[PDB]
């Protein structure tokens, strides 16, 4: 993978992540793209951040964990950004999906819990 | 049938004029003796709506007994518009009915205080500490014994009360107060200390201790300090604020604005901190700080204060003065905003809006603000009146 | 299936240096481990109780902001100087403790910087235009620094992975670098190479801490088994298991049996040396104990830290919450005792370092 | 203690043999996201499908149709302290949380000092947590958690309602499962609490 793209995730630790990227895309709480992400880091408003280790360049995502450091947010960089290949029903696979609080979640506390579970990677 | 009565005087009252709701309000003060609550709303309807007002704090004295409040009240009343002697006098009258020494001593030690002969008030102050001792006579009597020097008897004062009412942090954030206008500064740190360890929680002394370790070098103390009073409320939303103040200061503006996200994320409901989030974002975001410190903090004063300054920085003189008139009938106590509305009045508008502002300043008495607090606790501007506490509050915005 | 394999003359003549440098350490450490025992028991526990009375009333101070990124690790300098901290940049700086004046910090890392630990003997008697502290970042590079010249010096290239911390020798003339290719670097000062790559783990090693004396060493990663292994010929036969988590810390106590071990399991293993087997499993904290800092040569506590944002000054032994040395805002990453014992900094990820003094 | 057992064992041991002991491990099929417009199509497809395989099945001539109309791996393990947890209501929840929930662990009760021991999978003491700290309402009789962390396996058998008037009972019954340590933390804790 890239080196650059810190933390890494491990199998199951994406697998979760992309189950909570679908619930809260499906649910109207998730946002992808990298100005999206942008926007909702720079608004205050997203939950998580997620990023591709697998983008030609990873520079453009660079500023997502740096954002991260600028509102206290988790930040997680999927091996490749494949996983969200399909996404929110995105042809291509999505590397910035701005998971942002979404009222009364059915999956608010599992939010929290991968956010809980994406602290501990980056050590 | 008495409280439907009130209410119906106080629905005139409100509705359309003041006559009738004085006569239904008379008619019920004559038709049954009432308890101090139906006579300060009498008192109230009289002062809102000079002889009059009067006229109904004797009758609430003559036939309401052991009502501090309509005594206060009257003596207030005498002291604004007939004279201060006969104010003085009535105190007097007053403390021979009610011998408890709790609110008509402090009263009366205020009112010879803000007059002259301070021995008389010295001597008020001390028969109040023999008769009846309190944390809060206590801290009057420190106050008017450092109003005029810091002498070393206010000291031993400051020190008694702080031996006496140590779980009061007012009589720790006093001797810290008195020992930070003398020539050393560590008696001042280890004084809002040991406030800040005795109470255990104690905003205004850790704010003081926090101030006097940033004002007097290295403020990394301060900063350590600051972070040990937001963990140890737990998360203040005023240790928050003084941390992101302090961080602000300094050079560090990505640290200030990492300090300012984690008030939002853990209190986004704080006027305070939405103020210092839209005060701090820059000039083309401000425009969304406010509208989402508007969202999350509704109705809010300070948040009112910020959107006035916002408009009145963005060269919009018609929209700051319609939201310092907003702030103005949301929370007309504030002293902030109130400084922030005389200052532009003062700055955009005639001689009109700054009578309004002063209007304004002198029937609601500015309390709890940003730049109001900073000028009612000093000792050079603690016998002052309103309205040059307000001018001085917004001459130095 | 231990298999061997032979290695160099240099490592043999650097192992023998080593062990005729640790045996007579080992000798005046067992006098002075007979001279503790023959005190009294009730001079020892007014002392134990003086020093419960000053770490209990541990205030955090000076909380200085080194930079933007947030603090990764912290090593106190010798005789109380100064403070080496290495955040999440490429800077290495030095603040000068208790004054939290940074001075003269040594940059040239590009990724994230890892433990930056000082030589045992840098600031006391080793020149300070000459090579005294040693960091390593997220890459693999470890690279000497000097105290007043704020330039690297000529890294050993023998590490292609992660390193994530990197400790001197108390000898002075080794210093050992747990890497994430699955083994566990020992470079020299003397011979300017790496003089062996012990693999005692089956997963990158985290932590590695030479011992007070400098005869063993102890290991540490994500295989989650704790080695003791001798800088003799190897042969680690103290080997430390119970953890379910990665050992992210290691400290080696100034007595010659118990060894400190921190893992992500919300937990600290201290473990016996003479017995082979874990003496105590202290709940220091309920985060995972990256950071873990043992006793000056009093040898009477050990500070964890953890990714909370406190970190537990525990007795040493005894395994009980004497004091807990909070103020923190994020994950207590690094922290170390001066050797003096009255200053400790523990760095955090609130990009801040501050100080534990006693009131 | 007269020598260390590395300062016996090397005092002459040194040589140049490095080796590699205890090579031990530590103690896959993932799906991904779909698309909007391939759901679309997908129902599409699968309903013209059905409607043709139920045309085939039952219009060959063999039916007629009708008319069209895990506690390995890592276990948390949580242990928080009660003021007053004698409450039947508190207790028995408490244990019987830990039953349902398999949260294996105990529940010892002392003089002002109730350490809840549970132990399960993470769902289970997140479950446990949430009703132990917001659903059961003890109110100066109060619940905090003293520690969460992960262990290997499951110390105790089955949630039981264990009982001892003095701590050294109790802690000779956590010892007696291993989980000695933590009571004494929350023996020390309380302590800490009540002394300021």
């Amino acid at each position: 993978v890239n080196p650059k793209a810190y933390p890494l995730a491990d199998a199951h630790l994406t697998k979760k992540l992309l189950d909570l990227v679908q619930q809260s895309c499906n649910y109207k709480q998730l946002r992808k793209g990298a100005n999206e992400a942008t926007k909702t880091l720079n608004r205050g408003i997203s939950e998580f951040i997620v990023m591709a280790a697998d983008a030609e360049p990873l520079e453009i995502i660079l500023h997502l964990p740096l954002l991260c450091e600028d509102k206290n947010v988790p930040y997680v960089f999927v091996r490749s950004k494949q996983a969200l290949g399909r996404a929110c029903g995105v042809s291509r696979p999505v590397i910035a999906c701005s998971v942002t609080i979404k009222e009364g979640s059915q999956l608010k506390q599992q939010i929290q819990s991968i956010q809980q579970s994406i602290e501990r990677l980056l050590v | 049938r008495k409280h439907t009565w009130m209410e119906d005087a106080d629905s005139c009252v409100a509705h359309n004029a003041l006559e009738c709701a004085r006569a239904i309000y008379a008619y019920a003060l004559q038709v049954f003796p009432s308890k101090k609550s139906v006579w300060l709303r009498a008192a109230y309807f009289e002062k809102n709506h000079r002889e009059s007002l009067e006229a109904l704090l004797q009758r609430a004295v003559a036939h309401c007994p052991k009502a501090e409040v309509l005594w206060l009240m009257g003596a207030k009343s005498k002291w604004l518009a007939g004279d201060v002697p006969a104010a003085r006098s009535i105190l007097a009258l007053a403390f021979q009915a009610n011998p408890n020494s709790e609110e008509i001593w402090l009263a009366a030690v205020k009112l010879e205080s803000e007059n002259d002969e301070y021995e008389r008030a010295r001597r008020l102050l001390a028969k109040a500490r023999s008769s009846a001792p309190t944390a809060r006579v206590f801290m009057k009597s420190v106050k008017l014994e450092w109003v005029q020097d810091n002498i070393r008897a206010a000291q031993d004062l400051c020190e008694e009360a702080l031996r006496h009412y140590e779980d009061f942090p007012k009589l720790w954030m006093m001797k810290g107060q008195i020992e930070e206008q003398k020539e050393m500064m560590e008696k001042a740190r280890e004084a809002y200390n040991q406030g800040l360890k005795k109470c255990p929680h104690s905003t205004p002394l850790w704010l003081l201790l926090s101030r006097l370790e940033e004002k007097i070098g290295q403020l990394t103390r301060a900063r350590a300090i600051l972070e040990k009073s937001r963990l140890k409320n737990p998360k203040n939303p005023g240790l928050w604020l003084e941390s992101v103040r302090l961080e602000y200061r300094a050079g560090l503006k990505n640290i200030a604005n990492t300090l300012m996200a984690k008030a939002l994320q853990e209190c986004p409901n704080s006027g305070i901190l939405w103020s210092e989030a839209i005060f701090l974002e820059a000039r083309p975001q401000r425009r969304t700080k406010s509208v989402d410190a508007l969202k999350k903090c509704e109705h809010d004063p300070h948040v009112l204060l910020a959107v006035a300054k916002l408009f009145w920085s963005q060269r919009k003189i018609t929209k700051a003065r319609e939201w310092f008139h907003r702030t103005v009938k949301i929370d007309s106590d504030l002293g902030d905003a109130w400084a922030f509305f005389y200052k532009f009045e003062l700055q955009h508008g005639t001689e009109e809006q700054q009578e309004e502002v002063r209007k304004r300043c002198e029937s609601a008495e500015p309390r709890h603000g940003e730049l109001w607090c900073a000028v009612s606790k000093d000792i050079a501007n603690w016998q002052k009146k309103i309205g040059d506490i307000l001018r001085l509050v917004a001459g130095r915005i | 299936q231990t298999w061997y394999h032979e290695g160099p003359n240099s490592l043999k003549v650097a192992r023998l240096w080593i062990a005729n440098y640790s045996l007579p350490r080992a000798m005046k450490r067992l006098e002075e481990a007979r001279l503790h025992k023959e005190i009294p028991e009730t001079t020892r526990t007014s002392q134990m109780q003086e020093l419960h009375k000053s770490l209990r009333s541990l205030n955090n101070f000076c909380s200085q902001i080194g930079d933007d990124r947030p603090i990764s690790y912290c090593h106190f300098s010798p005789n109380s100087k100064m403070l080496a901290t290495a955040c999440w940049s490429g800077l290495c700086k030095l603040w000068s403790v208790p004054d939290c004046n940074l001075l003269h910090t040594l940059r040239g890392h590009n990724t994230n910087v890892g433990a930056i630990v000082f030589h045992p003997k840098s600031t006391v008697s080793l020149d300070p235009k000459d090579v005294n502290l040693a960091s390593c970042a997220a890459d693999g590079s470890v690279k000497l620094w000097s105290l007043d010249s704020d330039e690297p010096v000529a890294d050993i290239e023998g590490h292609t992975v992660r390193v994530a911390r990197v400790m001197w020798h108390p000898s002075g003339r080794f210093l050992g670098t747990t890497c994430y290719d699955r083994s566990w670097r020992l470079w020299d000062l003397e011979a300017q190479e790496e003089i062996l790559h012990q693999e005692g783990h089956s997963m990158g090693v985290y932590d590695i801490a030479f011992h007070q004396d400098g005869s063993l060493a102890g290991t540490g990663g994500l295989d989650a088994f704790g080695r003791v292994w001798d800088l003799r010929t190897g042969r680690c036969i103290m080997f430390l298991e119970g953890h379910l988590k990665e050992i992210y810390g290691i400290n080696f106590s100034p007595n010659g049996y118990h060894i400190a071990t921190g893992s992500g399991d919300n937990t600290c293993k201290v473990w016996d040396l003479r017995q082979r087997r874990c003496v105590y499993t202290i709940p220091a904290h309920q985060n995972l104990v990256t950071g873990v800092k043992f006793e000056p040569i009093h040898g009477n506590f050990l500070l964890t830290g953890a990714y909370d944002n406190t970190a537990k000054i525990w007795t040493h032994p005894g395994w009980s919450p004497l004091k807990t040395l909070a103020g923190h805002e994020g994950k207590v990453m690094g922290l170390d005792i001066s050797s003096d014992g009255q200053l400790i900094a523990t760095c955090s990820y609130d990009r801040t370092f501050k100080l534990w003094m006693a009131e | 203690p007269e020598i260390e057992w590395w300062d016996s064992y090397i005092i002459f041991g040194i040589t140049n043999l490095v080796e590699h002991p205890a090579q031990l491990n530590p103690p896959v099929t993932l799906g991904v996201y779909l698309t909007k417009k391939e759901q679309k199509k997908l129902r599409r497809q699968t309903r013209r499908e059905a409607q043709k395989e139920l045309q085939e099945k039952v219009r060959l001539g063999l039916m007629p149709p009708p008319e069209p109309k895990d506690i390995s791996q890592g276990v948390h393990i949580s242990v928080y302290r009660v003021r007053n947890l004698s409450n039947p209501a508190k207790k028995f929840k408490i244990e019987a949380n830990a039953g349902q929930l398999y949260l294996t662990g105990v529940v010892v009760l002392h003089k002002d000092v109730n350490v809840v021991v549970v132990e399960g999978g993470p769902k289970a003491q997140k479950k446990f947590k949430r009703l132990m700290l917001h659903r059961i309402k003890w109110d100066t009789n109060k619940c905090v958690l003293v520690w969460e962390g992960t262990a290997k396996d499951r110390s105790f058998g089955e949630m039981k309602f264990k009982q001892c008037p003095t701590e050294n009972m109790a802690r000779e019954h956590f010892k007696k499962h291993g989980a000695e340590h933590y009571w004494d933390l929350a023996l020390s804790e309380s302590v800490l609490e009540s002394t300021d």
